[PDB]
């Protein structure tokens, strides 16, 4: 098993990078407990922990798109490989991507589904509330088959 | 702390706090009044201090040449 492009050019100068995974427009995966909560509902002070932050939240990293995006910008190239939902906001980081000069050949384009939107079917186990997933998120869905080999290869 | 504070808050933080004290530590030195013949006696009971608002709003008190004011009123 193997796979030719059939080109022999030497791509290009910045050598590509290929980001996998989920994009989103700014989300932060790694959360804590921490211990100074500012005001509930004036968000006119969380500057506050912005600077003075958590250890965990010091420099939060987030979606592979985002590396992506600041890879780019560095002046490298980065290809983003992911789904997206056919509906507006899956056009909309599509844009994203691609105003930011994102490489996106491997960004795929469910149309059954509604990008970031996951189905969860809500539970009660041990009198305490709890959710399962009923469907994943498009990002959360890239089969195999749907890998973009060209993108692998540079 | 965190923002720049509202430009007036200095004026109303200060006149809050003339309502919130100021009044009641005014009052509260204001003697017991005793006539000539030491037989009649006055008193404000400042405990009672009630601010009525002002009756006449803003735009008319501008427009009528009047002042802006609440009422005091003491048993």
């Amino acid at each position: 098993v193997d796979y030719d492009d059939g080109i022999d050019f030497p791509y290009d100068d910045p050598p590509l990078v290929c980001c996998f995974g989920a994009v989103q427009k700014e989300f932060v995966p790694v959360v804590r407990v921490h211990d100074n909560p500012m005001h509930p509902d004036i968000y006119s002070q969380w500057k506050m922990l912005q600077w003075d932050p958590p250890e965990f939240g010091r420099a939060p990293g987030g979606p592979p798109s985002n590396v992506a995006i600041s890879h780019v910008r560095l002046g490298g190239r980065a290809a983003f490989m992911g789904k997206v939902g056919g509906d507006d906001y899956g056009e909309e980081l599509v844009l994203m991507m691609n105003k930011e000069r994102v490489q996106t050949r491997g960004v795929k384009f469910d149309e059954g589904a509604s990008t970031a939107c996951t189905r969860v079917k809500i539970k009660f186990e041990d009198g305490k509330m709890k959710a399962e997933t009923v469907k994943e998120p498009p990002e959360d869905s890239l089969l195999a088959s749907e890998l973009n080999l060209a993108v692998l290869k540079e | 702390t965190s923002t720049i504070p509202g430009f007036n808050q200095i004026q109303f933080e200060g006149f809050y706090r003339f309502i919130d004290q100021g009044l009641i530590e005014e009052l509260s030195k204001f003697p017991k009044i005793e006539d000539i013949d030491h037989e009649i006696e006055f008193q404000l009971f400042v405990e009672t201090y009630q601010l009525v608002e002002p009756l006449i709003k803003e735009r008319d008190a501008v427009y009528e040449s009047l002042t802006y004011s609440s009422e005091l009123y003491v048993s």
